[PDB]
Formats: structure tokens, C-alpha cells, sequence
């Protein structure tokens, strides 16, 4: 019943899994970038 | 009668001739579209139903030229085959005719 | 208004961002497409260097119409042509000419990605960040349907098979069964 009383934060893990959707493209593009240099 | 339709239907046969020996032959030059077509039977396609429909920005490519109102070509677009395309002075004289 | 523009009898295909050519960020993702579709439709296609401002149809007009004129001969058996062009940025940079190229936007949908990207390079290449941002901001904001093909996929992988399930398609397109 502690526990409930955080699940307000709704509006914060919507800024969470943005962020790892940073994270997921950056290091895709990256190698894009890597696999574009040893060619 | 039967006294016209021996020419006005060797004509035709002449045509599809001319049609299916195109199918074969490279593609002399493409082009980008500026306007619509759509055969209407007013329009006297050398062969009817066999003249090829597009709008305006698509892209045809024109295999040769059948006479002074019509060229062979497709559109260029999955399952479209061969066809008579309206050369310019036929599409302006559909609009001409139109008018008057 | 003629009816009828004569074009190459294949469109060529003309890569666009994710930014500026001539920086790092956009001139490797773009090498790799290239690399990639060199090998995926090898013996259907050449890839060819254009130089010459293209747009203009700096260089001069012979230098300009010889390459169109180089363009249009390398589609005439109906290989596919695809143009490595320095100049060229922005779709409405090719709407003039009788190119008529397949316009494939490579894009970055985050700013803040795109960022991290040119930092990554270094200050060599983060000193001209603000430009690179400003261009890429600039293809954001046009409707889509000004690019034939838009290739936001962040796996190099991705954008490769959906620009080659496109240019499959237009081989079908342009090669109809006999």
C-alpha cells in the first residue's frame, strides 16, 4: 500500500523508455557509422 | 457496310500486328507525365481498350511510334503491359475537337 | 505545359540526409547504402560519382549537361543508376530538370540522436553542428510525399532492406515478364 502511492508517476516512464529509445537508436546508428569506415 | 469494314477492319488487324512485335523491342526513351489520359471511344485508339490510362507524374516507357497520333508504350508500373499512348498533337487535338 | 517530359528510363536514385553531405555523419551512413547496394544488386546497377551541380540544370553549363546526358545513358538498358551527388540536399534541388531521380531520405528522428552522432565525430566535426542541424531540421519539416523513399530505421541492416525491397520493386516495375 506504500507501493501504490508511487504509481502516480505515470508521466515519468513515458520520459523512461523515450530515453532508451535514444539509447536503442544511437548505438544502432553508430554502427552504421562503424561498419561504413572499414569498408 | 461490309463494303467499309474490310479496311477499317485490316486496320485494326494491322495494328495489334504492329502491338505484339513491340513487346520485344527496347524502350526508345521514357517520360514523366504533366498530364492525365483516360481513352474515351471518341478517341479512335487503333486498336479499342488498348490505349494505356495514367495521371499526371507517372512515368511511361514508349517503345516507337505507331503513327503521327499514337505510340506503343507501357506504364511503367507492375502488371501494366503494352499499349497505345496519345502523342501531344493527339492530345491537343482531343481538347480542340472537344471544345467545338 | 507539354504533355510529356523525357527522363532517364530509369529514375535515378539520389540519397538525402541525414544532414549536410561533405561532414562525416552523412557522408558514412550514406557510403554504406551505396556499399551495400553495390553488392545486393550487383550485375543490375552502377553507382556513379556526380560532381558537377547537377542542381544548376561552380560548374559550367557543358560540365552540367554532360553528366545529365552521362545519367540518362546509363539507364538507357535499364540497369539500375544510382548517383552519389555532392551537391544535392534537399529534394527541391532536382524539381527542375528532366532527372527525375527517386529521392531516398535517410532520416535521423531525433534531434538529440542526430546530435550525439556529430559529437561522436569529434570537434572537427561538432564545430559545424549547428549547420548540420539546421539542414536536417530543414528535410523534418517537408511533406513526405516529396521523398519516394524515407528510411528511418536505426539498424543499418533495416534501411538496406527496405531501400532494396523499393528498388526490387521498381525492377519489377520496369522490367515487365516477357
Amino acid at each position: 500500500t506504500k507501493e501504490r502511492e508511487k504509481a502516480k508517476s505515470r508521466g515519468t516512464f513515458q520520459k523512461l523508455r523515450e530515453k532508451q529509445q535514444l539509447e536503442e537508436d544511437l548505438r544502432g546508428y553508430m554502427s552504421w557509422i562503424t561498419q561504413g569506415e572499414v569498408m | 457496310q461490309g463494303p467499309h469494314m474490310a479496311l477499317r477492319k485490316e486496320a485494326e488487324r494491322q495494328a495489334l500486328a504492329q502491338l505484339e512485335k513491340a513487346k520485344t523491342k527496347p524502350v526508345a526513351f521514357a517520360v514523366r507525365t504533366n498530364v492525365g489520359y483516360n481513352p474515351s471511344p471518341g478517341d479512335e485508339v487503333p486498336v479499342e481498350g488498348v490505349a494505356i490510362t495514367f495521371e499526371p507524374k507517372d512515368f511511361l516507357h514508349i517503345k516507337e511510334k505507331y503513327n503521327n497520333d499514337w505510340w506503343i508504350g507501357r506504364l511503367v508500373k507492375e502488371g501494366c503491359e503494352v499499349g497505345f499512348i496519345p502523342s501531344p498533337v493527339k492530345l491537343d487535338s482531343l481538347r480542340l475537337l472537344q471544345e467545338q | 505545359v507539354p504533355p510529356y517530359d523525357v527522363v532517364p528510363s530509369m529514375r535515378p536514385i539520389i540519397l538525402v540526409g541525414p544532414s549536410l553531405k561533405g561532414y562525416e555523419v552523412t557522408d558514412m551512413m550514406q557510403k554504406a547504402l551505396f556499399d551495400f547496394l553495390k553488392h545486393l544488386f550487383d550485375g543490375r546497377i552502377s553507382i556513379t560519382r556526380v560532381t558537377a551541380d547537377i542542381s544548376l540544370a561552380r560548374s559550367s553549363l557543358a560540365e552540367v549537361q554532360s553528366e545529365i546526358e552521362r545519367i540518362f545513358e546509363l539507364a538507357r538498358t535499364l540497369q539500375l543508376v544510382a548517383l552519389d551527388a555532392d551537391t544535392i540536399n534537399h529534394p527541391a534541388q532536382l524539381s527542375k530538370t528532366s532527372l527525375a531521380p527517386i529521392i531516398v531520405y535517410i532520416k535521423i528522428t531525433s534531434p538529440k540522436v542526430l546530435q550525439r552522432l556529430i559529437k561522436s565525430r569529434g570537434k572537427s566535426q561538432s564545430k559545424h553542428l549547428n549547420v548540420q542541424i539546421a539542414a536536417s531540421e530543414k528535410l523534418a519539416q517537408c511533406p513526405p510525399e516529396m521523398f519516394d523513399i524515407i528510411l528511418d530505421e536505426n539498424q543499418l541492416e533495416d534501411a538496406c532492406e527496405h531501400l532494396a525491397e523499393y528498388l526490387e520493386a521498381y525492377w519489377k516495375a520496369t522490367h515487365p515478364p516477357s
